[PDB]
């Protein structure tokens, strides 16, 4: 009958699709280009790959900021292409599941819900915690999401379905400062990447030889003592650079942020925090069920790495395990894409019979 | 505007007694009673154990079953129809999560003669 759609709006990459799919359709960068001189590439926009490859005769804008969009008339015109190039859907024609970040706020999911209705004329939508989505989709109800995606790692704790906001907490670390990070520290060894195709590069470095060690001061001895952790990378133009410790020094920020020098406390450290803001008779469940989601969770050796440090933190009785699927990267996406085809789902949408009643707010009462 | 109108939710913690659904592409599937016990590893199901209690109010305890081979979709639907159902039942229910090889005590005695695995199951819906 109707075919529902499913857009994770992240900070870096937009991932849109059909529910239903195992996979989005469509993963392209949350980046709107305009012209960049008020005198071809003479489209008023442009959206995604087209805008970054267009880069040179283009300003590009990120309406996506920690995950809270920051400016809407970019956000609409994302959303636009989403559905007009990206899907090759008429909107008017299916209901709508959106994502949003833990703690958005009020008045950014009343107007999500404003533009939907108002400017697109979906028949029905729905937004949902993106953490959530993922615990869902590792098949649980109760756990602690761990999800570090492009600006923000946030921790959100989860019982029988539904997050714990007042546990929720985050570190303002993510994919984004990881690659800047690795930036900085390859020019350590003369490589100096600044340029954009350059930061392509290194994030492509980051996300082909970097790691998480399992113990970072025997790792630094061990790439101090020998050649045996090194590494070697083709540039585009052909060179072949060397990396060794950088490879593990990059992701190591997310459990001393201190390397970027930030005060806050590591992912470990977060993730032991919102679970010391649960209701004691909740907290093994949530030890038990720590799952990693989103594209900096992607690093081998990290589910080790948490599960050694939550370890540490945690009583010695307290079994811990860390949830760690492949798909991580999607599994927001995933669990969007399965709750959205449920046979359940079609009266849990706001339609536009109860958006014309109650107007924007009625997404407090529907989606929580 | 909407009310809950699954056909299953509505029969759903009625009355005292154990009742099992099997996740069947998106949908949430009555078990024939005479086949209860019997999990395909291929599959998900909910299961709700419906207790009287002295004030003749229900107990309810709210069990999905995750085969080893069930499909990410199967599973997922699982954990959602068991949150759907519980809000349903007024958040009445304890929810668990039972793995196969690895089912709490509480759930093994629910089946008198002990439950029992087999291969396969209903296609994935993704
Ligand atoms: N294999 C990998 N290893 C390490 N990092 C990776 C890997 N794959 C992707 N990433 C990083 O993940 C980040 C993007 O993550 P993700 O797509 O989950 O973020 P987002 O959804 O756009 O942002 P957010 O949820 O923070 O709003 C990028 O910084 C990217 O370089
Ligand atoms: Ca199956
Ligand atoms: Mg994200």
């Amino acid at each position: 009958d109707v075919q529902a759609l499913v857009i994770d709006n992240g900070s870096g990459m937009c991932k849109a699709g059909f529910a239903g799919d195992d996979a989005p359709r469509a993963v392209f960068p949350s980046i709107v280009g305009r012209p960049r001189h008020t005198g071809m590439g003479q489209k008023d926009s442009y959206v995604g790959d087209e805008a970054q490859s267009k880069r040179g005769i283009l300003t590009l804008k990120y309406p996506i900021e920690h995950g809270i969009v920051t400016n809407w008339d970019d956000m609409e015109k994302i959303w636009h292409h989403t559905f007009y190039n990206e899907l090759r859907v008429a909107p008017e024609e299916h209901p709508v599941l959106l994502t949003e970040a833990p703690l958005n706020p009020k008045a950014n999911r009343e107007k999500m819900t404003q533009i939907m209705f108002e400017t697109f004329n979906t028949p029905a939508m729905y937004v949902a915690i993106q953490a959530v989505l993922s615990l869902y989709a590792s098949g649980r109800t109760t756990g602690i999401v761990m999800d570090s995606g492009d600006g923000v790692s946030h921790t959100v704790p989860i019982y029988e379905g539904y997050a714990l906001p007042h546990a929720i907490l985050r570190l303002d670390l993510a994919g984004r400062d990881l690659t800047d990070y690795m930036m900085k520290i390859l020019t350590e060894r003369g490589y100096s990447f600044t340029t954009t195709a350059e930061r392509e590069i290194v994030r492509d470095i980051k996300e082909k030889l970097a790691y998480v060690a399992l113990d970072f001061e025997a790792e630094m001895q061990t790439a101090a003592s020998s050649s045996a952790l090194e590494k070697s990378y083709e540039l585009p133009d052909g060179q072949v650079i060397t990396i060794g410790n950088e490879r593990f020094r990059c992701p190591e920020a997310l459990f001393q942020p201190s390397f970027l020098g930030m005060e806050s406390a590591g992912i470990h450290e977060t993730t032991y925090n919102s679970i010391m803001k649960c209701d004691v008779d909740i907290r093994k469940d949530l030890y038990g069920n720590v799952v990693l989601s989103g594209g900096t969770t992607m690093f081998p050796g990290i589910a080790d790495r948490m599960n050694k440090e939550l370890t540490a933190l945690a009583p010695s009785t307290m079994k811990i395990k860390i949830i760690a699927p492949p798909e991580r990267k999607y599994s927001v996406w995933i669990g969007g894409s399965i709750l959205a085809s449920l046979s359940t789902f079609q009266q849990m949408w706001i339609s536009k019979e109860e958006y014309d009643e109650s107007g924007p707010s009625i997404v407090h009462r529907k989606c929580f | 505007h909407m009310v809950v109108e699954h056909p299953e939710f509505l029969k759903a913690g009625k009355e005292p007694g154990l009742q099992i659904w099997r996740v069947e592409k998106f949908d949430l599937v009555p078990v024939p009673t005479n086949l209860y016990g019997d999990f395909f590893t291929g599959d998900a199901y909910v299961i709700l154990k419906t207790v009287q209690l002295r004030n003749g109010n229900l107990q309810y305890d709210l069990h999905y079953w995750l085969g080893n081979e069930c499909s990410q979709d199967e599973s997922g639907a699982a954990a959602i129809f068991t949150v759907q159902l519980d809000d349903y039942l007024n958040g009445r229910a304890v929810q668990h999560r039972e793995v196969q090889g690895f089912e709490s005590a509480t759930f093994l005695g629910y089946f008198k003669s002990g439950l029992k695995y087999k291969k396969g199951g209903v296609a994935s819906g993704f």
